[PDB]
């Protein structure tokens, strides 16, 4: 019954928020999904496994 | 084991996203017309931001 | 004395007039966005039917 994310009003400072905003992005761009891992590890193996 | 000197990218903060705090330099106490909020027999105090 | 084997006709029930009750067969606990109701400094818990 809990949401995966939420937006809320509350004391805070635009600067700090804005920073963590970019930090977020940067990480998110580095995302991979297991399926990709499958291809990677498999290809590295030169086809023995 | 995972020996690599790996950096900690993912970290969390459950607190407030602010980096500035408001502080009192010279205290003071003044008389007020209203002293608290009352509900039936209960009474809650006034907390300022 | 009143010897007669007299039946008890008049009887009272101050409880609930139901004969079926809902029971839990397999428990469970899930995360929720809202945890309780709050009033000033007081806070009441959520009780489901």
């Amino acid at each position: 019954a809990m949401s995966e994310w939420v937006d809320v009003f509350e004391t805070s400072d635009a600067l700090t928020v804005s920073i963590r905003g970019r930090w977020m992005a940067r990480l998110a761009r580095m995302n991979i999904n297991p399926t990709e891992i499958e291809w990677a590890l498999t290809e590295c193996a030169q086809g023995y496994v | 084991l995972l020996h690599a000197d790996t950096p900690r990218l993912v970290t969390w903060d459950a607190g407030l996203c602010t980096s500035f705090k408001i502080v009192p330099i010279v205290p003071a106490q003044v008389p007020q017309d209203v002293l608290a909020y009352t509900f039936f027999t209960s009474s809650y105090a006034i907390q300022s931001p």
